[PDB]
């Protein structure tokens, strides 16, 4: 998919709620001195966009690539598709902001886990969490693919279960 | 309180320019660098100087209080009355400075813990002590730390 | 070897007409990719912690405390330069991610490759897989008979 995404007939219909789209500024609060990288990323294996993202080293340049809690590079904040070039905050870096999720019911304050695919789903499936990873709010769905806020600050001590 | 406000009748002697910094109301850290993130949020409580955990839920926005432990969120540097906020130091972030110790039992080598109520304690691991612990006032004791993370 | 830069003079002009294969030599300090908002420190330097994991040092007491080339649970950061003079060595604490070349362990170089993890040892030295995350971008590139450097990226801590 794209984040972008078209010729209208008609125009699309308060202030609040309107943050909920999937081409929303991802940052929910940024700061200077946040550091910004920038990587090549698959144009034909998975769409990066707002997905935790790992670095693999291919034999013509260093790629990112969706990947699991357990080797995770950083998170991929933005996509260029015109260069196809992923922007990507590494984890060392504090984050507040909406990421993919795959459970369109997730509450506020439950403990995260990101997956295979670079998704936010509930701690509780049973691998053991490496990532301080919180729901900000409850999950919501853009008529399809489901959001959330979430707050991810550095790497966990001991594996949760 | 970080900065108790109280009205006095003759000044006090301060000329000497040696153990003049180990206090309670020095907020903010020994060594500070410009691209250092700070977060100000909502507290409760007191955690001045100390481990600092996000508590979530008329609903409110989270706010932080003094914690530690799997909880640990970043370390309170310094704070707002009137606002009743406080500027926190995110745990992805090192910090070197003078933090709220259990007791007298710290010393220089030692590694440190945050503990449930945000004070730094003997033993994964969160801090390094640099100096040996110092009674600012009754049970009050800071030691010098360089916060380097989780283990 | 011991020294950022080479302790011996040179007897020949450089020719300076290619552009390929000229960031190789041992005294290319600091990052190969750098941000402009990266938190940089300095200590006192005891050894030659250059291009290497260093920890946290301490004494008696009478003197500060100092880095020293290490590794394992006791790392603090990793040194990318040192000021001789002063004998100063510059720190990106290892909360803060770095990417540039680092010493390598002369001990199965060879079996190193780009996607390898890695790992200090007690002598800051990288060496093939713990508890901190840094990934080999290529492969190792020999200096002296003893002295290899690998592109490395080091990203916090397990």
């Amino acid at each position: 998919y794209s984040k972008s995404m078209i010729e209208n007939k008609v125009f699309s219909s308060c202030f609040k709620s309107k943050n909920e789209r999937v081409d929303a500024y991802s940052f929910a609060c940024s700061s200077y001195t946040d550091k910004i990288e920038e990587y090549l990323y698959d144009p034909a294996n998975s769409f990066p966009y707002k997905r935790g993202v790992k670095l693999v080293p291919k034999e013509n340049s260093i790629y990112v690539e969706v990947g699991a809690d357990t080797d995770m590079y950083g998170i991929c904040v933005d996509v260029c598709e015109f260069s196809c070039t992923a922007y990507v905050l590494p984890i060392t870096n504090n984050f507040e902001g909406y990421l993919v999720t795959r459970n369109p019911s997730i509450k506020i304050g439950e403990i995260l886990d990101i997956n295979n695919n670079g998704v936010i789903i509930k701690a509780g499936g049973g691998p053991p969490t490496a990532i301080n990873i919180y729901a900000l709010s409850d999950s919501f769905t853009i008529n399809s693919i489901n959001l959330i806020k979430v707050a991810i600050f550095g790497n966990r001590g001991l594996e949760k279960t | 309180m970080k900065n108790p406000q109280h009205d006095a009748s003759l000044l006090s002697n301060s000329n000497e320019f040696r153990d003049k910094n180990v206090e309670f109301f020095a907020s903010g850290g020994t060594r500070t660098s410009k691209f250092d993130k700070l977060e100000n949020h909502p507290f409760l409580g007191y955690p001045y100087k100390r481990g600092v955990k996000r508590v979530i839920q008329s609903h409110y926005e989270p706010h932080v209080e003094a914690g530690g432990g799997e909880d640990l969120y970043g370390i309170c540097i310094d704070i707002d009355e009137f606002s009743k906020t406080a500027t926190i130091v995110p745990i992805t972030n090192n910090f070197e400075g003078y933090l709220v110790a259990k007791d007298s039992t710290v010393k220089v080598k030692d590694k440190l813990i945050f503990n449930k109520d945000g004070a730094l304690e003997k033993v994964t691991i969160n801090a390094t002590a640099l100096t040996d612990a110092k009674q600012i006032s009754n049970e009050v004791y800071l030691v010098k730390v360089a916060v380097f993370g989780n283990k | 070897a011991l020294m950022k830069n080479p302790q011996q003079d040179s007897g020949l002009l450089s020719n300076s007409i290619d552009f390929r294969d000229q960031n190789l030599i041992f005294s290319n300090s600091g990052g190969v990719c750098t941000s402009s908002k990266d938190k940089i420190e300095n200590y006192p330097a005891k050894g030659y912690p250059y291009k290497r994991g260093v920890k946290l040092s301490f004494g008696d007491g009478t003197t500060e405390l100092e880095v020293e080339a290490g590794g394992g649970d006791d790392l603090y950061g990793v040194c990318s330069d040192i000021d001789e003079f002063s004998g100063m060595a510059t720190v990106i604490p290892i909360t803060n991610n770095f990417t540039g070349y680092l010493t390598l362990k002369k001990d199965g170089q060879n079996g190193v490759n780009p996607g390898d993890k890695l790992n200090f040892n007690q002598h800051g030295e990288l060496e093939k897989v713990k508890s901190v995350n840094a990934i080999a971008l290529s492969k190792a590139h020999k200096l002296t008979e003893d002295l290899f450097i690998v592109l490395a990226s080091v990203f916090g801590n397990r």
